[PDB]
């Protein structure tokens, strides 16, 4: 540096250099798991687009409740419509053999029962058919326990799929590159 | 700030321009100066011409500007000018 | 009758047909209907020519499906019609040799359903319900045909072997010790069929005119172009100028599909009438989720995080063997690379000492384990695993799922 | 973008086994006498069987002496050493002429050496710790330092200097290094891929990932003279104080 | 920094080849490098190779026809053990020796 240069012991402290032109009037402040990392709002909101994306369209796009309900713990009313299931009936005319064969038991009375249940994984909850611990067995049998991260993230451009000259904005911290992407960034990304 | 990623010696240009009208009394005193006009980042492929004599009292002492302002290169040796040589090929090669 | 018959359930579609026949009966397990009030059938919306709006009503829920009026009756459609499937027939089912290989996944509940109505509606004598995971490795007991793909550099059947099952609705990993399932880590992706439909249509929202409605337009393109990164993300975006398509929009009246036309072909100076969607900046977001999820804004952690998890449960008496023994399947895996990009990215995490053995067929491969279960009923293994007639009446069926053919069995 | 300069049309002399010359190859036309006494100096100089041998040629300007000489030079090959420089370059200012020439026979005479050696690589881990069993205060001599790599991870403690030599190096735990373990000491890849981005600028490089497994082993051959051992040998190569 | 990116490239380590002698005489003496480049030949890390080369070498003539394979790594319930052993046993040796 210029060696005995002028300063008056005015800050210099090499991690702390505040300036501005004014305009706000302010300084600084003062006073490998996902899991530790951030809190369970976001990530509730993240399960919740992705359980969106589970729905395909209409059929299944107000079916978010139930998939929420499931998680947590004539579209979509069953697969029995009579255009669907007492026309089958004719749909297979081309060759079958449909015959009872079967005695009369309660084994033969749940192949109808059940057929036509009405019954979800829901109700399947709210049902005694499978106790307690079966539905944990289900769902933690899956999940895991602390490996989130052994590879290093990507942030990819949100809109195009820039690599270099990338750049967030002021106040969203949205991952973009193309300044070209700030146009629409800051009409409905930010 | 004409930064440079291999430098570390972040370059000052002076002042510059928002876009703004800050508050509303009498204000905005006090800014008549050159504002930024390019983009945000470019690449810059910036060409720097220098001699043989720069290279070799490079070569020859860990600090070369010295020797080129005052003039105390000191008769640096043939190696020198032979991996120059090499060097300079490979890199008009390359 | 000593000849079984084998049927590949799954949570969008089964491959039926006899275990004695090696090609396939795709009994597509999946309803719907159109934007005119009735319903169509499991197998009918590709004839149609209303691609306006789409409307799933399939009888499969999130994980599985829980109801059996229409469903079964679906099956029925399906099995129980030798005209349209030839040859194959399922006249009652009094000595039929049926292995219903089921997505034993399922409740044990669901077990039971499905063994009631197969064996009181379809009234069965013959039956060993294990996941066709079991019985892929039965590749080395007759002439398989298999790609021996290391990724260190750019009974009868086979006795060790972890598999990875793909599908529409859900993408399971298990490790199968010594050819019994260890069902205490039935790992799931969260990612799946209709996931990856949702991602694209919502990717392509931001990028043209509205899919949400024109689902299946989605579900052709990424028919047509979509495909796994040969390398790594950053290597196949730096020349995305080369491979940019632009995807020519069906006729929507009288043309069955749409089409593209590549840049690196000249062979089509057809245009079209309707307007033509440039395919540009949208490729290589979808295939990086299978194995970085965080892409998905999701807390899967990624394939990787699973597998090595997977492993580490697994003690050091199979657990190289066991990566020496890995196997993917179900219909994702079709998509290309997928099994040689894993295995790179694995001997990158994999230490110096345990090599690396990953099996992909070429193709679905999803019909090729049930082609591969097929041979194996073939064999008489599936015939001392069995249940007899006398097995299901005079104790009650729930303890079949209980210790011989359930998920807690092999738990 | 060429530059030929009275020469670079002239490639070798043009031989046979049996001495029989060209009459227009490699550069060169005529001089059947001159080429046969070059190509059997050569083949001599070959079979590195003596030393000290010389020869005189009485040529005019022009005749062919400089593009025989670099004919010659050629014939034996880049990795053979030659220095042919002016007559009027011996006298010297800062050594006497005859040291000089003395200089450039060590120079002339050649070499090739070779080594075998070994090296390890970012971090994946860290856990620092012997005992005193006197009156010292303590006595630090192992810390398992992580070592991730691409191709497998293999973490290892070594002395306590290849500790020290992680402090000099001033690595974080996201931070690749490079240590040969001839010395224990460290060669700096840079930071790491994998645990940065921790800030939209750096000066400091992220620096690619190492590639291959950790426990990289390798050979060098290098062919050097002996006046480079004796200049390096002349000056200090380390020191840490004025 | 347009320069200094062959380093590693092809760096002979004189020091590691003990030619620094000129910046090693601050604390050297005579007598004790002496004693050391007696008691330095062999004689002292020859002999675990050997021993380690006898396992290695017993368990390769007979045991060692599938022992490395990793077909047999893959399809086996002990040969992948034995594979695991050979390549340790090696990388001892080798390490040991260098
Ligand atoms: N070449 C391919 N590339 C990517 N995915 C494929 C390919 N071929 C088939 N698939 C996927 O395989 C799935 C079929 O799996 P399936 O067993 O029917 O699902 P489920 O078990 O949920 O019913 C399809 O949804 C399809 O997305
Ligand atoms: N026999 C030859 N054939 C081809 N070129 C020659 C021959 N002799 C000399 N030359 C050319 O003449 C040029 C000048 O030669 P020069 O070096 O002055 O010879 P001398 O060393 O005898 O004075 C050289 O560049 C060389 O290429
Ligand atoms: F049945 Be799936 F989608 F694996
Ligand atoms: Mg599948
Ligand atoms: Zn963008
Ligand atoms: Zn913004």
């Amino acid at each position: 540096k210029a060696l005995v240069e002028e300063i008056d012991k005015k800050t210099y402290n090499p991690d702390i250099y505040f300036t501005s032109l004014d305009p706000q009037a302010r300084r600084y402040t003062s006073k490998h798991s996902f899991e530790e990392r951030y809190t369970q709002q976001e990530i509730l909101q993240s399960d919740r687009r992705f359980m969106e994306l589970n729905t395909e369209n209409f059929s299944d796009l107000p079916n978010v409740p139930t998939l929420l309900s499931d998680l947590t713990g004539y579209g979509h009313g069953w697969v029995l419509k009579p255009e669907t299931l007492r026309e089958i009936q004719l749909s297979y005319k081309s060759t079958k053999l449909p015959k009872p064969k079967r005695k009369n038991t309660n084994r033969i009375v749940a192949l109808k029962k059940v057929l036509s249940s009405k019954r979800n994984l829901h109700s399947f909850l709210d049902s005694a058919l499978l106790n307690l611990m079966d539905k944990n067995v289900i769902y933690h049998n899956v999940y895991n326990k602390r490996y989130f991260k052994v590879l290093p993230l990507i942030t990819t451009c949100s809109i195009c799929g820039g690599y270099d000259s990338i750049s967030s904005c002021v106040n969203c911290g949205n991952k973009i590159c193309s300044v070209s992407c700030f146009k629409l960034h800051n009409e409905t990304r930010c | 700030i004409s930064i440079d990623k291999a430098s570390g010696k972040i370059t000052k240009l002076g002042r510059s321009f928002a876009r703004s009208r800050d508050y509303d009394a009498m204000g905005a005193d006090t800014r008549f100066v050159q504002c930024p006009e390019g983009e945000l980042q470019k690449r810059k492929t910036v060409v720097h011409t220098v001699s043989l004599h720069e290279i070799d009292v490079i070569n020859s002492r860990t600090q070369g500007f010295l020797a080129l302002f005052t003039g105390d290169t000191g008769e640096i040796r043939s190696e020198v000018r032979d991996q120059i040589n090499t060097k300079v090929a490979e890199w008009k090669e390359e | 009758e000593t000849p079984p018959i084998v049927i590949d359930n799954g949570s969008y579609e089964i491959k039926f047909g006899p275990s004695t026949n090696k090609k396939p009966f795709r009994a597509l397990n999946a309803l719907a209907k159109d934007k005119f009030g009735t319903s169509y059938l499991s197998n009918h919306i590709k004839n149609i020519k209303d691609i306006s709006s789409i409307t799933f009503r399939r009888p499969h829920e999130l994980g599985q499906l829980t109801l059996w009026e229409l469903e079964s009756c679906i099956w029925d459609y399906c099995l129980f019609n030798p005209s349209e499937f030839d040859g194959f027939d399922l006249k009652e089912g009094k000595g039929h040799h049926l292995v219903a290989s089921e997505s034993c996944m399922t409740l044990p509940e669901l077990s039971k359903h499905a063994d009631q109505v197969i064996f009181e509606e379809y009234e069965f004598d013959s039956l060993f319900k294990s996941p066709v995971a079991v019985f892929v490795p039965f590749t080395k007991s007759y002439k398989g045909e298999m790609r021996t793909i290391s990724g260190k550099d750019e009974s009868d059947y086979h006795d060790f072997q972890l598999v990875i099952d793909s599908g529409f609705n859900c993408t399971w990993i298990i490790p199968v010790l010594k050819g019994i399932p260890y069902y205490k880590a039935v790992k799931k992706l969260d990612i799946g069929g209709r996931f990856l439909t949702g991602l694209l249509k919502e990717t392509l929202s931001f990028r043209h005119y509205n899919m949400m409605d024109e689902t299946i337009l989605v579900n052709n393109i990424k028919e047509q172009c979509l495909f796994v990164s040969p390398v790594s993300y950053f290597d196949s975006f730096k020349t995305k100028d080369k491979h940019a398509l632009e995807y020519v929009l069906p006729d929507f009246q009288t043309s069955f599909l749409g089409y593209v036309r590549n840049p690196r072909k000249e062979n089509v100076p057809l245009p079209e009438d309707a307007q033509i969607i440039t395919l540009t900046d949208e490729l290589f977001t979808i295939p990086e989720t299978f194995f970085h999820p965080e892409i998905s804004q999701i807390t899967k952690p990624g394939i990787v995080e699973a597998i090595l998890e997977s492993l580490s449960m697994l003690p050091e008496i199979v657990r190289p063997l066991m990566v020496g023994n890995i196997v993917c399947t179900g219909g994702n895996f079709n998509l290309p690379n997928f099994a040689q990009r894993l295995a790179a990215e694995l001997q990158r995490q994999l230490p110096t000492d345990w090599t690396c053995h990953v099996s992909v067929p070429e193709g679905d491969c999803a019909l090729f384990g049930w082609e591969v279960m097929s041979q194996f009923a073939k064999t008489d293994s599936y015939r001392k695993a069995r249940v007899t007639r006398e097995e299901y009446y005079e104790h009650g069926p729930d303890w079949c799922t209980k210790h011989r053919f359930g998920y807690q069995n092999w738990i | 973008v060429t530059r030929t300069a009275a020469h670079t049309h002239i490639k070798g002399l043009g031989l046979d086994e049996s001495g029989v010359a060209k009459r227009v190859e490699g550069g060169f036309v005529g001089q059947i006498e001159a080429r046969e006494a070059c190509g059997v100096i050569v083949d001599l100089i070959k079979a590195k069987k003596m030393s000290g041998r010389a020869i005189l040629l009485a040529g005019g300007p022009s005749t062919g002496k400089t593009a025989l000489a670099l004919a010659i030079s050629q014939e034996l090959g880049p990795k053979v050493p030659f220095c042919p420089l002016v007559g009027s370059e011996l006298y010297s200012v800062e050594v006497k002429k005859t040291e000089t020439l003395m200089e450039n026979f060590r120079r002339a005479i050649g070499l090739r050496i070779k080594e075998t050696k070994e090296v390890y690589e970012e971090v994946t881990e860290l856990t620092p710790e012997e005992n005193p069993l006197g009156g010292y205060g303590k006595t630090i001599s192992h810390v398992i330092v992580g070592l991730k790599s691409a191709k497998g991870t293999k973490t290892l403690r070594l002395d306590p200097t290849i500790y020290e030599s992680i402090q000099r190096e001033k690595v974080s735990i996201g931070d690749v290094i490079y240590i040969e373990a001839n010395t224990g000491a460290v060669k700096r890849v840079g930071r790491s891929d994998a645990y940065a981005t921790e800030f939209d600028l750096e000066t400091e490089e992220y620096v690619p990932l190492p590639k291959g497994e950790v426990h990289k082993k390798k050979e060098i051959v290098q062919d050097v003279t002996l006046h480079d051992l004796d200049v390096a040998n002349a000056r200090p190569q380390g020191g840490q104080d004025v | 920094k347009l320069f200094k990116k062959n380093n590693q490239v092809n760096r002979v380590d004189l020091d590691f080849l003990n030619l620094v002698f000129t910046l090693n005489d601050k604390d050297l003496t005579s007598y004790h490098a002496e004693e050391i480049s007696k008691l330095t030949c062999v004689k002292n890390f020859v002999e675990e190779v050997n021993k380690l080369r006898e396992t290695n070498k017993q368990l390769q003539e007979e045991f060692g026809e599938a022992s490395f394979l990793n077909f047999q790594d893959a399809n086996q319930y002990f040969k992948y053990s034995n594979k695991q052993k050979l390549e340790g046993t090696v990388d001892m040796l080798n390490f040991l020796k260098m």
